[PDB]
């Protein structure tokens, strides 16, 4: 089974920066896009940054201009640079991967904690 | 167009040569959808035959039928 | 000048028997084809925008199918009794070839992405879509440019054309609409399926079944028509003999099998878009929000 391994979380002062990292442990060739999701206490799960292997990126309204998402093909890895962090960004960041043809997105990570 | 929309019901492979001018009773013009210029001759024997429209005798045969 | 065998071979009953069947299928294809291809475009455009290159090709495929089936009510009005012959024939073949072009493009885009790891952004996919539509027009040229309106009937003047034209027209249609597309999507999906089946994907099983279905459905709907074109081309090529009775059977077979192939564009929504769970869930949300 293919699992999404996450790393790069932690604690940081307001205005600081973090770099989340996510990759596929197994060998899969049908992933065409990956992204990051988060969920604040008392709130729903929301998308913050999604990038396809084609290059097209998609950011959330609140996040745009501060976070930068990048990826690496062949390794199925996605990195998220989080500059100028705000206390409202405090949530559990989940990693997600989408698959071609079957069009499934049930690939999730364990979730890393980010406290600002 | 395609085979679904076709109003051509007559196809000719050869043309008749012998022709008695007084053996015809009526003639039919071939359908436009066929895309092939040919004349259909109905004899007094109620038999259909293909005739080439670019013949000198056909024009003379079509003149006697339309008048009579 | 023996008692001539120059007796006309009549098809008057064949046409009268085929007309109700043709009219029925036309109405069926237009009904489900317009709805199914609308739901495709509606799903990828309404709430969520275009995400990947596949979405671009799906819309263009649904658009080509829409343009195709929308000509059928015009042809139905033609059979029952401005009806522009050249223009309507143009939209008929352009949409048909484009449908086959993008179907081929589906496999290629997913071919280069899986095995060769070459991904195309949305911006590039739109550019290629333009190229395919242009390519679909230039390849449809010899099919409608000869079609004009004479005596209120759409006809092709074969006398002002060379005898090789209906043969070339069949050969181009046989290899262009069947052989080449079926060869490409088979090779591509075989290569893809053979990689995924040994991968650790948790959906490797269904992925292969989806790709197999694409090939199988294409064959069982198009092969009877092109195999009938082959024996029709053989007749024109004078390789085989043809009596009056034979030309009548071949005529009926061409009409019936052609209408069968028109049903394939109704299955395209079920073959690519609504076979994916994301589009299934999205449509389930849309049908719930509109109710
Ligand atoms: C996908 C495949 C297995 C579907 C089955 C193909 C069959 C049903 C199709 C393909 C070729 C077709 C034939 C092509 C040629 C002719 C000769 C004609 O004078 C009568 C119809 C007839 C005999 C067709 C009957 C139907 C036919 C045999
Ligand atoms: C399961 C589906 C996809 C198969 C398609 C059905 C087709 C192949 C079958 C059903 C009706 C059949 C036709 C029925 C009548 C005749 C007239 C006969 O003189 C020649 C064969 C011909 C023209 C048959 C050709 C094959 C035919 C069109
Ligand atoms: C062999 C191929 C069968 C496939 C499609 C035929 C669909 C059925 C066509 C139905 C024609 C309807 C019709 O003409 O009905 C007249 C009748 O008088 C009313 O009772
Ligand atoms: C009318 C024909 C409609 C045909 C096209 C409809 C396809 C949509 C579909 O099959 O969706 C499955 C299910 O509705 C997902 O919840
Ligand atoms: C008229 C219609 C014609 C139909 C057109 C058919 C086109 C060819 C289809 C498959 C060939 C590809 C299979 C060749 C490879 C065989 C061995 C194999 O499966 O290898 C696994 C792996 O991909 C090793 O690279
Ligand atoms: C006219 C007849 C033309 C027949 C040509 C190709 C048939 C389809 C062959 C390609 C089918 C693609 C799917 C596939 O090959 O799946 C194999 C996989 O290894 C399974 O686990
Ligand atoms: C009549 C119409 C049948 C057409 C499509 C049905 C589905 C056809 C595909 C079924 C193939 C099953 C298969 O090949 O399984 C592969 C396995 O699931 C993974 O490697
Ligand atoms: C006859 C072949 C019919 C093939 C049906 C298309 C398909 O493969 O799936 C249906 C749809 O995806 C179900 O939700």
């Amino acid at each position: 089974q293919v699992q999404l391994v996450e790393s790069g979380g932690g604690l940081v002062r307001p205005g600081g920066s973090l770099r989340l990292s996510c990759a596929a442990s197994g060998s899969i060739f049908t992933i065409y896009a990956m992204g990051w999701y988060r969920q604040a206490p008392g709130k729903q799960r929301e998308l913050v940054a999604r990038i396809t292997f084609g290059g097209d990126t998609n950011y959330a309204d609140s996040v745009k201009g501060r976070f930068t998402i990048s990826r690496d093909n062949a390794k199925n890895a996605v990195y998220l640079q989080m500059n100028s962090l705000k206390p409202e960004d405090t949530a559990v960041y989940y990693c997600n991967a989408e698959e071609t043809i079957v069009e499934e997105a049930d690939y999730w990570g364990q979730g890393t904690q980010v406290t600002v | 167009q395609h085979h679904g929309v076709t109003k051509c019901a007559i196809t000719c492979s050869k043309m008749t040569s012998k022709i008695p001018v007084a053996l015809l009773i009526h003639y039919q013009q071939n359908q436009a959808s066929c895309g092939k210029r040919a004349i259909i001759l109905e004899t007094r024997q109620h038999r259909l035959f293909c005739a080439d429209p670019k013949e000198q005798w056909v024009k003379d045969a079509m003149q006697h039928l339309d008048r009579q | 000048d023996y008692d001539e065998d120059a007796t006309p071979c009549v098809f008057t009953d064949v046409l009268n028997q085929s007309k109700p069947v043709t009219l029925f299928l036309y109405g069926v294809v237009f009904l489900f084809g317009s709805i199914g291809n609308f739901l495709v475009i509606f799903t990828i455009t309404w709430r969520r925008r275009i995400q990947c290159s596949g979405d671009v090709y799906f819309i263009n495929l649904a658009a080509a199918d829409l343009l195709f089936v929308c000509t059928l009510p015009l042809w139905m009005q033609y059979l029952l009794d401005s009806v522009p012959c050249t223009l309507l024939t143009a939209c008929f073949y352009v949409a048909m070839f484009a449908s086959l072009c993008f179907i081929t493009e589906i496999a290629l885009d997913r071919y280069y992405a899986i095995v060769y790891m070459r991904y195309r952004p949305v911006k590039q996919a739109c550019l290629f879509s333009i190229f395919w539509w242009i390519f679909a027009v230039i390849i449809a040229i010899p099919h409608f440019m000869v079609v004009t309106k004479k005596d209120n009937q759409c006809m092709t003047d074969y006398d002002y054309l060379e005898v090789s034209y209906p043969i070339i027209l069949n050969v181009e249609l046989m290899l262009g609409a069947f052989v080449i597309p079926l060869s490409v999507i088979s090779y591509c999906y075989y290569r893809i399926s053979r990689i995924v089946a040994v991968s650790q994907s948790r959906h490797k099983g269904r992925i292969v079944r989806v790709l197999i279905a694409v090939v199988l459905v294409f064959i069982i709907f198009w092969l009877p028509y092109h195999l009938t074109l082959f024996v029709d081309t053989l007749k024109l090529l004078k390789w085989i003999s043809s009596s009056c009775e034979f030309e009548r059977s071949l005529k009926r077979a061409l009409i019936l099998t052609e209408s069968l192939a028109f049903c394939h564009c109704c299955l395209n929504p079920l073959l690519y878009v609504f076979v994916g769970t994301k589009f299934r869930q999205e449509l389930h949300c849309l049908l719930a929000e509109f109710r």
